[PDB]
RNA sequence: UCCCCCGUGCCCAUAGCGGCGUGGAACCACCCGUUCCCAUUCCGAACACGGAAGUGAAACGCGCCAGCGCCGAUGGUACUGGGCGGGCGACCGCCUGGGAGAGUAGGUCGGUGCGGGGG
RNA sequence: UCAACGGAUAAAAGUUACCCCGGGGAUAACAGGCUGAUCUCCCCCGAGCGUCCACAGCGGCGGGGAGGUUUGGCACCUCGAUGUCGGCUCGUCGCAUCCUGGGGCUGAAGAAGGUCCCAAGGGUUGGGCUGUUCGCCCAUUAAAGCGGCACGCGAGCUGGGUUCAGAACGUCGUGAGACAGUUCGGUCUCUAUCCGCCACGGGCGCAGGAGGCUUGAGGGGGGCUCUUCCUAGUACGAGAG
RNA sequence: UCCUAAAAGGUAACGGAGGCGCCCAAAGGUCCCCUCAGGCGGGACGGAAAUCCGCCGGAGAGCGCAAGGGUAGAAGGGGGC
RNA sequence: UAGCGAAAUUCCUUGUCGGGUAAGUUCCGACCUGCACGAAAAGCGUAACGACCGGAGCGCUGUCUCGGCGAGGGACCCGGUGAAAUUGAACUGGCCGUGAAGAUGCGGCCUACCCGUGGCAGGACGAAAAGACCCCGUGGAGCUUUACUGCAGCCUGGUGU
RNA sequence: CAGGCUCUGGCGACUGUUUACCAAAAACACAGCUCUCUGCGAACUCGUAAGAGGAGGUAUAGGGAGCGACGCUUGCCCGG
RNA sequence: UGAAAAGCUAACCGAGCCCGGAGAUAGCUGGUUCUCCCCGAAAUGACUUUAGGGUCAGCCUCAGGCGCUGACUGGGGCCUGUAGAGCACUGAUAGGGCUAGGGGGCCCACCAGCCUACCAAACCCUGUCAAACUCCGAAGGGUCCCAGGUGGAGCCUGGGAGUGAGGGCGCGAGCGAUAACGUCCGCGUCCGAGCGCGGGAACAACCGAGACCGCCAGCUAAGGCCCCCAAGUCUGGGCUAAGUGGUAAAGGAUGUGGCGCCGCGAAGACAGCCAGGAGGUUGGCUUAGAAGCAGCCAUCCUUUAAAGAGUGCGUAAUAGCU
RNA sequence: CGCGGGGUGGAGCAGCCUGGUAGCUCGUCGGGCUCAUAACCCGAAGGUCGUCGGUUCAAAUCCGGCCCCCGCAACCA
RNA sequence: AAUGUAAAAA
RNA sequence: CGGAUUGGGGUCUGCAACCCGACCCCAUGAAGCCGGAAUCGCUAGUAAUCGCGGAUCAGCCAUGCCGCGGUGAAUACGUU
RNA sequence: UGAAACUCAAAGGAAUUGACGGGGGCCCGCACAAGCGGUGGAGCAUGUGGUUUAAUUCGAAGCAACGCGAAGAACCUUACC
């Protein structure tokens, strides 16, 4: 009885939470589409995962009609 | 009919959204228990209703059967039920209102309201109507 | 018109279980799935033990009585 | 300090849809033309250039309206971390902390930051 | 298409009833158990049928449950073995009662019967066919009940069937072989230790020793039935009965 | 790919459903431009549906293919290099 | 095809019809929808032969209704000699529970003075045999082939003799 | 001391042979039929070989195969 | 070797016996011996000709190093799509409104129209369902920061392992039949290894509780206090008459107790009991028949203080009795 | 309960793999030869591709489910 | 390059 | 070319031209481009061809019939 | 070697006349051959089959029925309705 199909999990979902340090350029975000934008020295990569491009802390913000963005408040 | 399939079980938690308040008719039927209603049994509550007062007012029916019932033909554990053996049922829980009379006498809805009751698997009520609307 | 299903009624008929008969082993002895359905309102009768199932043994000699009942009906 | 308009950002429908009224003095639109810069899979529609005359019609700014959209409590219940009791069960009840969705009352035809022209 | 996708060789299919060893109750077949879908019985509702009339008798559509005889699900004891169908012997228990006993209702005149309720005491035949259980049939009966006891009973018996080795038919397979398809054949173990049981003794006891004769607490056995005659050819019935 | 999966991640069964073993020198990079589906009305052949004009129409289209997430403030359609 | 056919082949199947019988899933004759006869793994038939397998009748009988009596050799008792398998240890009862779901051994209840002899086979999941069935092991072995690879054997070109 | 008989089916023609110790048969064998190989230092078998059997035989003979007295008969198909 | 059974070849032949290779190999079964002391697992995951075997990880333990970081907890910040609920998307859906297409009649041939106690898209209101639907959406969980927290906590290197059959219970799902001492995951827990101790008659995992040893001391836990059997035949207020308690369901019934609402009655109720209980009527319609009284349709007045176009029986149909 | 094959004008078969167009034979209908019918000759008509659903621009043809026909299979106890 | 039944002779 | 069909207007017979006459004029202008299998006629003033008349009868659905003349061929090896 | 039941009113010989022959011989006719034109196609006219109708009056049936009775059907005719 064809059925017994899957995919293996891609354990994805946000990997660093508002209000924490941040190194240069580590991932902050995995995404399946753009549930999330970019922002303050945040870019994105092929898969539309979110990352670092300098240090300090990471901010979430929604944006209503825009969408929800992530960005780090740096600091040095 | 349409929609997918076969369909997971899922329990019958408190009766919370089972039930509600008479919507149309002079009187009406409460499920007291939860339970799965079959088709078979809906029908069989009819059509007694119906016998009951030939040539009569008007029945309504309030609840109605979309859950595929699955079930084996005597083996053991490849793959699931085949299914639909019974066919279909409805998930009525404590307070439901199963079925509405109207047109008729009160000796007649209740009668014919009652012999229903007969034919579910459950406890039952028979309902004025109150007042208490919204 | 026509009167077909309205004999296969069940109190009508009756069947029988029992051991089957030959090959098996300690299944055929323990095991009874001989199945034979007599149809008393004629006599005629039907008897199967070919399948290990009682269930559906019973289900073919039905099928079986059926038709020949059938044929007795529409010659009458 | 104030008011009008112009360009820009912010909160992201209480800002929107529609209805009605309103301003061209400055601003903005439309308007005149297409020689030139440039442009249409065809059309100066659009983008683009030169430029008075006309206009506030369209667009837009402003304001009033709730009919639609949008926001929307309170109380109360569902459900529920943690604790305990009951029915064979399908299930149900109590204590402690949390507590919606829906619907109701009601709100809304926005608010505000910077810069520039205009009295 | 190392696709058996972490890919054993560069390079590979069957068969064994002629079979064998190591292991497993970690896992099937028997039985028990749990479960009760299937099974057997009972019940609620009452459309409808029965001239009229829902239960004399019956019951659509659907609902609740009991029992643990069948089919099945699961895999829990048992694979350093719990022998499996049928018959035979001996049984014993249940009661959802086949007969005999008692009773209500009846669409019970009588006789006879229908159906429900009470009721295990005892009873529940002989033969043909088949390994059969089951069933059909012959001749009877008061009746020829159902079921539990490892589908009771192989340290009691049998061994027709079923499950070894031989041989064959059909039949599948190139084949070796294979088949809840058939067919003929085929090795059932002198000694009972304990419990239990059937009998029979020895000992001691029964607060004097002795011979004889009883009491009956407790228990056990048995508890079946038909036919004809009288009452009376009466009641009953038009009569036949 | 989605569900089961109990709002982190994960998570089983011979549980419920469907795909992959490719394709594209443009279906790729960039610069500029552009915005659907669909509904009503008007239109010679057409005709429910070609193409044309009007109005309404925030994403129900489209994104080579399954499904989901995303998405017109482009990832969608056209062009130049 | 001939022939044969519910068959040593027929699932349905006790096929239907006829014979035999009081009554016949068998037997025998017949028909033919042959699951799935069939012509040298021969087809059909056949006198005789067979400790082969089936059906029937006569005869005769303890095979049986259904048992009884009787004889010898055991078994029993006394004298002589005197084993075996088995054996955790025992001071080893019934019911209803119960427990790993079949209890002398736990729970409750009931019954029971101690020890033997003759006799029975219900239990001790009784003895015996590390289950033959079944599965498991990247266990073994016998067998097959158009499984793989190899060898004998054979055939064959070249060459030596 | 010393046969119970009769009728009627199946299998196998028949006397024989066999699973020493669970199978005596419808199994094997058999006379007989057919196919096929073999010209003799035969073919075939045993052996590395020499050699031996075949046979001190010669196609009415010898090896292999199947069928299995006897009677009647034994059809069609040469794609693999 | 075999007139063929794989028969026989020195009492077991699908390849004899002896000896040797040999201590073949055996991911299998069994067995593995003195004492005390501290700690103490696992039956998961990934891959595996792998599934009753292994490799890595996880969990145990020892040695050395690190020093408040650990569990748990308070505050704060972010992520989430569940229980619930909802119908705005995808679908499902009962009734009605409205309205394309279809059905069927009158009316037609020029094609048109009018009906429709029919079928039905779209749209609307009413009402509702959904694991793989969501406009919405908790409790909670997850992670970072800050603080409490010195614990057989936590971290780092390294020596030693065992384990990779798990089991029951509560809760949340799938499978199953809303069966199973069933199965398969998730969170927890106890047995495993606590078959040690008290309770539950007995009984791994249910309730109580973590046994270092001794005591003819003491308080309590669950449970229990009439006797077997420790401790109250305790006190007060109810209920139950079945041995219910001592463990079954729809469904049933003037069992009994308690609360509540409705109506009747001293201008006389409920019961019983005496009288009428009527007239067109024989209601109309069907039916062989249909007289309140089979089946169908239904709502008059008159005598009166009163009597239904009728409650139930009954006759063929009446009357009847009520 | 499994696996494999198939449902196409009135009959029996093709087409489907590798989607655009449904072909062959008999039969049917019209006409002719014959005295007439058969044969023979000339011309023509006829198919919802089992049904429901999907993928596609497009389905007999591809994918999924139900229904009917055929072939195999159903063992150890 | 086949076949045409079945009631006609004062 | 061919003149069918249809519209429109009109004459004449006959009591009467809807069904149903014949003709005239305008307009409309059809299939048909030489015909499948098959099949008819004719041997010389014949076929082919082209007109004229008559019977009938109000008129005429006559392209029909009976008769008349004008122009005027082809080809018959042979009897399978 | 050799019946019967049953059943038929014939079976049958030779010869005669005739018809027939995918027998023969001799012989003929627009019979074929040679040759010219034509129906079958189209339109219309006309008769007939069939169906239709209130009635569509009836007869004629291969050759030798089908522009044939009909050498004149609006009503007359006309037998039909
Ligand atoms: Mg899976
Ligand atoms: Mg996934
Ligand atoms: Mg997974
Ligand atoms: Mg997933
Ligand atoms: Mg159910
Ligand atoms: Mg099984
Ligand atoms: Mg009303
Ligand atoms: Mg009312
Ligand atoms: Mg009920
Ligand atoms: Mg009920
Ligand atoms: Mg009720
Ligand atoms: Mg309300
Ligand atoms: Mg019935
Ligand atoms: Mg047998
Ligand atoms: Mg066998
Ligand atoms: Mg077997
Ligand atoms: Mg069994
Ligand atoms: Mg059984
Ligand atoms: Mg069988
Ligand atoms: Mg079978
Ligand atoms: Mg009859
Ligand atoms: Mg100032
Ligand atoms: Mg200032
Ligand atoms: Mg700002
Ligand atoms: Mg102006
Ligand atoms: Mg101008
Ligand atoms: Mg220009
Ligand atoms: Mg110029
Ligand atoms: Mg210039
Ligand atoms: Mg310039
Ligand atoms: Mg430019
Ligand atoms: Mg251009
Ligand atoms: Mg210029
Ligand atoms: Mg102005
Ligand atoms: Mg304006
Ligand atoms: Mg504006
Ligand atoms: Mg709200
Ligand atoms: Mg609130
Ligand atoms: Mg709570
Ligand atoms: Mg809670
Ligand atoms: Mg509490
Ligand atoms: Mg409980
Ligand atoms: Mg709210
Ligand atoms: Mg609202
Ligand atoms: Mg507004
Ligand atoms: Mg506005
Ligand atoms: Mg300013
Ligand atoms: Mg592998
Ligand atoms: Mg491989
Ligand atoms: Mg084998
Ligand atoms: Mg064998
Ligand atoms: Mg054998
Ligand atoms: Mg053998
Ligand atoms: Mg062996
Ligand atoms: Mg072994
Ligand atoms: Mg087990
Ligand atoms: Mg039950
Ligand atoms: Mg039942
Ligand atoms: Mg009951
Ligand atoms: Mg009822
Ligand atoms: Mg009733
Ligand atoms: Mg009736
Ligand atoms: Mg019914
Ligand atoms: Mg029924
Ligand atoms: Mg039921
Ligand atoms: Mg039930
Ligand atoms: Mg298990
Ligand atoms: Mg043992
Ligand atoms: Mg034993
Ligand atoms: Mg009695
Ligand atoms: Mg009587
Ligand atoms: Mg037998
Ligand atoms: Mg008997
Ligand atoms: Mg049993
Ligand atoms: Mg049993
Ligand atoms: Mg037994
Ligand atoms: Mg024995
Ligand atoms: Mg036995
Ligand atoms: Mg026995
Ligand atoms: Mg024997
Ligand atoms: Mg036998
Ligand atoms: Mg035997
Ligand atoms: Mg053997
Ligand atoms: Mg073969
Ligand atoms: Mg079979
Ligand atoms: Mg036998
Ligand atoms: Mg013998
Ligand atoms: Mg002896
Ligand atoms: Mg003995
Ligand atoms: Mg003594
Ligand atoms: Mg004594
Ligand atoms: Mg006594
Ligand atoms: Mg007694
Ligand atoms: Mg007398
Ligand atoms: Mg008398
Ligand atoms: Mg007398
Ligand atoms: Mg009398
Ligand atoms: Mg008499
Ligand atoms: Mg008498
Ligand atoms: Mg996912
Ligand atoms: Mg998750
Ligand atoms: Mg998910
Ligand atoms: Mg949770
Ligand atoms: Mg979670
Ligand atoms: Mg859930
Ligand atoms: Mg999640
Ligand atoms: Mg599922
Ligand atoms: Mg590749
Ligand atoms: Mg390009
Ligand atoms: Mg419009
Ligand atoms: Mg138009
Ligand atoms: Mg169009
Ligand atoms: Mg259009
Ligand atoms: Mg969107
Ligand atoms: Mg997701
Ligand atoms: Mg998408
Ligand atoms: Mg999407
Ligand atoms: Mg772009
Ligand atoms: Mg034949
Ligand atoms: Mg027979
Ligand atoms: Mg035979
Ligand atoms: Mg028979
Ligand atoms: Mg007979
Ligand atoms: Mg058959
Ligand atoms: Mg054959
Ligand atoms: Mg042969
Ligand atoms: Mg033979
Ligand atoms: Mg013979
Ligand atoms: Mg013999
Ligand atoms: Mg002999
Ligand atoms: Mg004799
Ligand atoms: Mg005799
Ligand atoms: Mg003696
Ligand atoms: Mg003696
Ligand atoms: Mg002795
Ligand atoms: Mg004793
Ligand atoms: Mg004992
Ligand atoms: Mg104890
Ligand atoms: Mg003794
Ligand atoms: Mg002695
Ligand atoms: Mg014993
Ligand atoms: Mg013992
Ligand atoms: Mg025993
Ligand atoms: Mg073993
Ligand atoms: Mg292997
Ligand atoms: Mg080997
Ligand atoms: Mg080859
Ligand atoms: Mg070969
Ligand atoms: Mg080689
Ligand atoms: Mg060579
Ligand atoms: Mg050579
Ligand atoms: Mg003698
Ligand atoms: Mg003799
Ligand atoms: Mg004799
Ligand atoms: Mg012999
Ligand atoms: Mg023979
Ligand atoms: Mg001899
Ligand atoms: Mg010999
Ligand atoms: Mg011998
Ligand atoms: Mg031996
Ligand atoms: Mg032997
Ligand atoms: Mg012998
Ligand atoms: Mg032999
Ligand atoms: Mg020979
Ligand atoms: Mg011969
Ligand atoms: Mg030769
Ligand atoms: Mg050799
Ligand atoms: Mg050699
Ligand atoms: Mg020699
Ligand atoms: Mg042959
Ligand atoms: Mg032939
Ligand atoms: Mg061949
Ligand atoms: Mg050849
Ligand atoms: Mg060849
Ligand atoms: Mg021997
Ligand atoms: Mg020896
Ligand atoms: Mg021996
Ligand atoms: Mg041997
Ligand atoms: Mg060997
Ligand atoms: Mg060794
Ligand atoms: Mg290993
Ligand atoms: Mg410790
Ligand atoms: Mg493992
Ligand atoms: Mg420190
Ligand atoms: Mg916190
Ligand atoms: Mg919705
Ligand atoms: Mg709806
Ligand atoms: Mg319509
Ligand atoms: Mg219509
Ligand atoms: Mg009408
Ligand atoms: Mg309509
Ligand atoms: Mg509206
Ligand atoms: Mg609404
Ligand atoms: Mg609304
Ligand atoms: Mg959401
Ligand atoms: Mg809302
Ligand atoms: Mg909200
Ligand atoms: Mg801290
Ligand atoms: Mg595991
Ligand atoms: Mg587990
Ligand atoms: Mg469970
Ligand atoms: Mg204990
Ligand atoms: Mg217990
Ligand atoms: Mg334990
Ligand atoms: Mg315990
Ligand atoms: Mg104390
Ligand atoms: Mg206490
Ligand atoms: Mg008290
Ligand atoms: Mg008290
Ligand atoms: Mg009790
Ligand atoms: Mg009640
Ligand atoms: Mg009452
Ligand atoms: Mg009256
Ligand atoms: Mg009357
Ligand atoms: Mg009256
Ligand atoms: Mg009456
Ligand atoms: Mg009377
Ligand atoms: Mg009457
Ligand atoms: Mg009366
Ligand atoms: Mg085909
Ligand atoms: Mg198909
Ligand atoms: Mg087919
Ligand atoms: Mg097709
Ligand atoms: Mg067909
Ligand atoms: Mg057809
Ligand atoms: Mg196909
Ligand atoms: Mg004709
Ligand atoms: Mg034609
Ligand atoms: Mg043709
Ligand atoms: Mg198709
Ligand atoms: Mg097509
Ligand atoms: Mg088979
Ligand atoms: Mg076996
Ligand atoms: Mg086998
Ligand atoms: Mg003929
Ligand atoms: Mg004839
Ligand atoms: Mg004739
Ligand atoms: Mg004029
Ligand atoms: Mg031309
Ligand atoms: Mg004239
Ligand atoms: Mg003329
Ligand atoms: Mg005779
Ligand atoms: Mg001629
Ligand atoms: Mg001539
Ligand atoms: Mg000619
Ligand atoms: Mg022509
Ligand atoms: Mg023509
Ligand atoms: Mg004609
Ligand atoms: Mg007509
Ligand atoms: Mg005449
Ligand atoms: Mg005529
Ligand atoms: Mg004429």
């Amino acid at each position: 009885t064809k059925n017994g199909r899957d995919s293996q999990a891609k354990r994805l979902g946000v990997k660093r939470y508002e209000g924490q340090v941040v190194r240069a350029g580590n991932i902050l975000v995995r995404q399946r589409g753009t549930r999330f934008k970019p922002g303050k020295n945040v870019g994105m990569g092929r898969d539309f995962t979110l990352f670092a491009l300098v240090d300090g802390v990471v901010e979430f913000q929604d944006r209503g009609r825009l969408g929800r963005y992530v960005h780090v408040r740096p600091l040095a | 009919r349409m929609k997918y399939r076969k369909q997971q079980r899922g329990r019958l938690k408190g009766a919370t959204k089972g039930g509600d308040y008479v919507a149309f008719g002079d009187f009406g039927l409460v499920a007291l228990e939860p339970a799965w209603i079959t088709a078979q049994q809906i029908e069989a509550a009819r059509v007694a209703m119906v016998r009951h007062f030939r040539r009569g007012g008007k029945i309504f029916i309030r609840i109605f059967p979309d859950k595929p019932y699955t079930k084996k033909p005597l083996e053991v554990r490849m793959g699931k039920g085949k299914g639909n053996v019974e066919g279909y049922v409805a998930v009525v829980k404590p307070g439901r209102v199963m079925f509405e009379v109207a047109g008729v006498t009160e000796e007649q809805a209740m009668e014919a309201l009652r012999i229903a009751g007969h034919k579910l698997p459950i406890k039952t009520k028979i309902v004025r109507r109150d007042a208490y609307d919204e | 018109d026509e009167e077909v299903e309205v004999v296969l009624k069940p109190e009508e008929l009756r069947i029988d279980v029992m051991r089957a008969s030959g090959p098996g082993g300690q299944g055929v002895n323990t095991t009874d799935s001989a199945v034979r359905v007599v149809h008393l309102p004629t006599g005629i009768t039907v008897t199967c033990q070919t399948t290990r199932s009682q269930i559906k043994n019973k289900e073919l000699a039905l099928k079986i009585l059926k038709a020949r009942l059938y044929e007795l009906e529409r010659k009458k």
